[PDB]
């Protein structure tokens, strides 16, 4: 199993990015996506959450603000992100969650790319 | 069961059942304020009634637990608010006289006629007429004679019918196990019970006293200027020896010297900052300005407005189909209702109206969690400077100049920024010795220790060696000018004021130095910085559930109300005050009469 | 959201001590607590999940103990490969599941 | 599938006060989340201790749904381990729920102009509440030590204050319709879940 991020870039305030999370090793149809983004200091931080039947969650933070959608076609999920501010500036990870029953976590991780914005 | 829990299980019912009569009374009056008619009149009247029915009887009923037995410093405040009998302890027939007289007052003071002394078919009443004939016109005559008529009509048929005022007033004072009257007002500025905040009645008849003394230098220098400036538009009027006529001031009474600004401008050659010609250019229209202040708002931390402000509150007359009271208000309806109502025009006036006005919404916001009985501000003199703050920043050239309403070079010369410091100096600065002057004469009379027979007397006497004015006619003891004002015939505390201007600039400086400005104090713009709002927040959230002074140190941090910030914020116009003033004359003797 | 705190701060040891991290929540969460591992230039790692199973693929020398409020996680014998940064999650309340600040352990 | 009442619990044309709440014994088909993710965007999607993702395949031996009206700074105390006025006298939550809280607005269907007095809720009692009972009552709570023989005045109140919502309110003060979901177990076979 493997995930890839892409979207990494510099961007005005105001602008808006698109980035993407491509997932191998397994199938796409059942498990559901986060997308978790860290900065330093105030540590990791839940951003976005997509299930399997069209289902989306924010957090308070960034609402209104976020369009997570996924297409199964090439197992690849996207993330749009407008109206940045300056606190948007961190490191973002795509992660894959399972339960073995009631309990529920994050399996695998990837490797993350960088926003920041000036 | 004990009286300490006895408190809570009333004030939690009277919570639940004030609100909805509050809201009910607050949209009778919006509806009021929006259509003038018939029906609005009764539905005002009706809730109005009945808000004033519950609080009568809420407050027979809440006195049967003892102050002494409660002790939370939080149920205590509201009972303290709820026992207060008011005009209730005093015999049957004396409150409808007390009423009667009030209204008598109210109804002298509305319906005021002059008429002049000639054909008798031009008549003209004060607003508008007087105040016009106060705020734009040069000749010495007229001015005299419209300042003497006016209280000539008015003031005799008003002092007999205050004596009566005075004398029931204290003894519903007295019955009220007060001191005086007097007494009974400075009693928003005490606080008892907490070890080291305490601040007694009579410990303000220290400060005012004590943070007016070194105002002496600034405001002496201040009328030296404006008593040089007005020799000329008035030759042989005013002496260069000492105090000026009030009937030049630009004001009725002298509250403000606004209009003296074109008479004493510092260089007539540039104009000041007006983008009026710009709102114009741009194609600028009510909603962009409050979407403008708004955006301000949210640069420094501070929330946005909810939809319902947007769609709920009226921000353009409506036009000759409706009749509106065109009057910039904030409405706090309780229940999460906030509403504007004014009647927006392209200027920079109502820019900056649309600033102070935002600020009592967003104060008004701010403690929206806290109890009903304490849902105000701290004391009375800080809704009014929690919104005269907005103001000054927003009129800042760097705030201007940010949002694109002036050509982007603008050079920001000494020449012109102290033309705009010397214009705010002639309605903040020459407003304290009158307020100061007003509320130690009321107080003073209430206390008894001015004879009936000295009302008078000691009247012209304050304003000789507190502030620069001078009677231009003898006024013998049947007369009252006091009255003349809007607050001496009506009932409102008028201190208020004072302690605002006061506190206004020290938040400002405190915000100013949080928000790490480099520079005068004139050129700070708190925008763009969120430990500033931050500061402002802690202190506008707690309403008065604690005392005002440790709302006052969490963001000053000093323990009282102080100055120096004040004189900090006017120091480049101080300087060129006394720089402009070595071959003049400094001070003002007793007095030389305009009449001899 | 409930708060994390985690305890200690930093911890400093040698190859083969035992060390010990205790992560307290701010209201009742049962058993709905979950590890990670987050080695240095690299992503976080699953390591335990209902506060007390072995996920597959760890090595058994970590194990979480506890219920209620307080829960420790015990590394028995401390190796050179383990030198990052631990976190202790929520899960009994979704999906605004909140994380810790972390722990340094400081191989010296 | 038989379509268990889902529809019915959501588009119920009257709900209940905050002091009744109506409770429904929700455990005949085959259940359907797909029709909760829409119906509306929701003021808080909060499930506790399940996944809201992975709903529509586990099998529960009998759901309760519960309903009331209530206002919106009260919506956040719909939770485990909260103390307030709905919580201790209206509504008590236990520490270990296994369930969802589901709000949404609804001020244009139960608001009026003049003011909807219809909704009630408690205010004051003797003792706090325990986990899921009720307590419909109508007898004045003594404040004092005077017994006041069923007659209101004073240190004697009715337990009992309506709410008055109209349309003009703000988003904290306007009505909000909630529906909680608690899940529970027993020895009968499980019958009631998807294939
Ligand atoms: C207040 O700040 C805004 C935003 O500026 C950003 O945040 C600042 C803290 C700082 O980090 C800047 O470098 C950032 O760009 C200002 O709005 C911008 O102002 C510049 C002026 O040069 C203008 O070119 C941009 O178009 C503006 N961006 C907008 C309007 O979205 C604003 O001017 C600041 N207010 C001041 C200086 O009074
Ligand atoms: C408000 O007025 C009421 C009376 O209308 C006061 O109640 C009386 O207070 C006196 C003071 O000792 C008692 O002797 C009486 O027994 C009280 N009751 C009556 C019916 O007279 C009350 O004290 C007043 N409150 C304040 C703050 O002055
Ligand atoms: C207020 O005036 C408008 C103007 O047409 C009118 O339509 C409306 O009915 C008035 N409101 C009331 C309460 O009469
Ligand atoms: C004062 O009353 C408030 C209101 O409930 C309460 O929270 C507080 O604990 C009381 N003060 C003390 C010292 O108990
Ligand atoms: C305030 O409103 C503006 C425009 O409506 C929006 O861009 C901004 O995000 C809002 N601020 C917050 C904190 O939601
Ligand atoms: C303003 O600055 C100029 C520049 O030196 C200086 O000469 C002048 O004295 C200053 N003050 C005024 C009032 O012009
Ligand atoms: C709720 O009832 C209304 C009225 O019949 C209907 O239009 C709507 O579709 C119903 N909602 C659902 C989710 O079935
Ligand atoms: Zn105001």
């Amino acid at each position: 199993v493997q995930l890839v991020e892409s979207g990494g870039g510099l961007v005005q305030p105001g602008g808006s990015l698109r980035l993407s999370c491509a997932a191998s090793g397994f199938t796409f149809s059942s498990y559901d996506m986060h997308w978790v983004r860290q900065t330093t200091g105030k540590g990791l931080e839940w951003v976005s959450t997509i299930g399997t039947a069209g289902d989306t969650y924010y957090p308070d933070s960034v609402k209104g603000r976020f369009t997570i959608s996924r297409e199964d076609a090439k197992n690849s999920l996207y993330l749009q992100m407008n109206s940045l501010r300056a606190g948007d500036t961190a490191v973002y990870y795509c992660a894959r969650g399972d339960s073995s029953g009631y309990y529920y976590y994050f399996d695998y991780w990837g490797q993350g790319t960088l926003l920041t914005v000036s | 069961s004990t009286i300490e829990e006895q408190a809570k299980t009333f004030l939690d019912k009277f919570n639940h059942e004030a609100e909805d009569l509050f809201y009910q009374s607050s949209l009778a009056s919006w509806n009021y304020n929006t259509n003038i008619t018939e029906e609005n009149v009764q539905n005002m009247n009706n809730a109005g009634d009945k808000w004033s029915a519950f609080l009568k009887e809420q407050s027979t009923l809440a006195q049967m637990y003892p102050l002494q037995e409660i002790q939370n410093l939080t149920v205590k405040l509201q009972l303290q608010a709820l026992q207060q009998n008011g005009s209730s302890v005093l015999s049957e027939d004396k409150s409808k006289r007390l009423n009667t007289i009030l209204n008598t007052m109210s109804t002298i003071y509305s319906t005021g006629k002059v008429c002049n002394p000639d054909n008798p078919q031009e008549c003209l009443l004060l607003e508008p007429g007087l105040n016009e004939i106060m705020a734009n016109s040069l000749d010495y005559n007229e001015r005299l004679w419209a300042w003497e008529s006016w209280r000539s009509e008015v003031g005799k048929q008003l002092r007999p019918l205050y004596e009566e005022y005075v004398v029931l007033k204290n003894e519903m004072a007295r019955a009220n196990h007060y001191e005086d009257y007097g007494d009974y007002w400075r009693g928003d500025y005490e606080v008892n019970g907490v070890d080291g905040y305490d601040y007694s009645r009579g410990q303000l008849i220290e400060d005012v006293e004590h943070t007016f003394e070194e105002i002496k230098p600034l405001y002496e220098h201040l009328h030296a200027y404006v008593r040089a400036k007005l020799m000329n538009a008035y030759p042989s009027y005013i002496s260069p020896i000492g105090c000026l006529p009030a009937h030049l001031l630009g004001d009725m009474w002298g509250r403000f010297w606004t209009n003296l600004y074109s008479l004493t401008v510092p260089f007539g050659q540039k104009p000041n900052i007006d983008v009026t010609d710009a709102m114009v250019d741009q194609a600028w229209d009510a909603q962009r300005i409050f979407k403008e202040a708004e955006k301000f708002f949210v640069s420094v931390g501070l929330p946005n407005m909810t939809q319902g402000f947007w769609e709920n509150s009226m921000l353009t007359d409506p036009g000759n189909v409706q009749k509106a009271v065109c009057h910039p208000t904030a409405w706090d309806l309780g229940k999460g209702d906030f509403r504007i109502l004014m009647c927006t025009k392209v200027t920079m006036d109502d820019f900056l109206t649309a600033h102070h006005e935002m600020g009592h919404i967003q104060y008004d916001m701010a403690y929206a969690a806290q109890p009903f009985l304490l849902r105000n501000g701290a004391n009375e003199g800080f809704h009014e400077a929690v919104g005269e703050i907005m103001s000054l920043s927003a009129a800042t050239p760097k705030h201007l100049k940010s949002i694109g309403l002036l050509s982007p070079d603008f050079q920001e010369d000494n020449e012109t920024e102290i033309n705009f410091l010397l214009k705010q100096a002639l309605t903040i600065v020459g407003t304290l010795p009158f307020t100061y002057m007003l509320e130690k004469w009321r107080w003073m009379v209430f206390k008894g220790e001015i004879p009936k027979d000295q009302w008078m007397k000691k009247w012209w006497e304050m304003k000789r060696e507190i502030v620069g004015v001078v009677e231009p006619v003898p006024h013998d003891e049947t007369y009252c000018d006091p009255a003349s004002l809007f607050h001496v015939s009506n009932d409102y505390s008028f201190i208020r004021y004072y302690t605002r201007t006061l506190y206004q600039f020290q938040f400002q400086e405190a915000l100013c130095q949080a928000a790490k400005h480099e520079g005068p104090l004139h050129k700070c713009d708190i925008s763009n910085s969120t430990e500033a709002g931050q500061k402002l927040f802690n202190m506008l959230r707690l309403g008065k559930s604690e005392p005002w002074t440790l709302a006052l140190e969490n963001v000053v941090g000093a323990k009282n109300m102080n100055v120096r910030p004040l004189l900090n914020y006017f120091e480049p116009l101080f300087t060129w005050l006394k720089d402009q003033n070595k071959n003049s004359f400094v001070g003002w003797s007793t007095d030389w009469s305009p009449y001899a | 959201d409930i708060e994390m705190t985690q305890s200690p701060s930093s911890l400093s040891a040698a190859v083969g001590d035992r060390v010990t991290i205790t992560c307290r929540a701010s209201q009742s969460i049962g058993s709905y607590l979950n590890w990670y591992q987050q080695k240095p230039g690299k992503a976080p790692k699953l390591l335990i999940y209902a506060a007390s199973s072995l996920q597959s693929g760890v090595p058994s020398r970590f194990s979480g103990s506890g219920s209620g409020t307080d829960f420790t996680l015990t590394i028995s014998s401390l190796q050179p490969e383990d030198f990052a940064i631990y976190y202790c999650q929520q899960s009994y309340v979704s999906p605004t599941y909140t994380f810790g600040p972390g722990t340094k352990v400081d191989i010296k | 599938t038989n379509l268990c009442p889902f529809h019915e619990v959501f588009n119920a044309t009257t709900f209940a006060s905050v002091y009744a709440w109506n409770r429904k014994r929700i455990s005949n088909c085959v259940a359907d989340y797909s029709v909760i993710y829409n119906f509306a965007p929701f003021f808080a999607f909060k499930c506790y201790g399940v996944s809201p993702t992975k709903l529509n395949d586990l099998c529960f031996t009998n759901v309760y749904a519960d309903s009331f009206v209530i206002r919106g700074n009260e919506v956040s105390q719909i939770a485990p381990g909260q103390t307030g006025n709905i919580a201790d006298y209206n509504y008590k939550l236990p520490d270990d729920f296994t369930g969802c809280v589901i709000a949404w607005n609804s001020n244009k269907l139960d608001s009026k102009p003049s003011g909807n007095y219809n909704y009630l809720y408690r205010l004051f009692r003797k003792s706090k509440l325990k986990p899921f009972e009720r307590d419909i009552s109508t007898e004045i709570y003594q404040a004092g030590n005077k017994p006041c023989n069923g007659v209101a005045g004073p240190n004697c109140y009715s337990p009992l204050q309506s709410y008055g919502f109209r349309p003009t309110y703000g988003v904290g003060h306007q009505p909000y319709r909630v529906v909680v979901l608690s899940f529970e177990l027993l020895h009968a076979p499980a019958t009631v879940c998807g294939p």
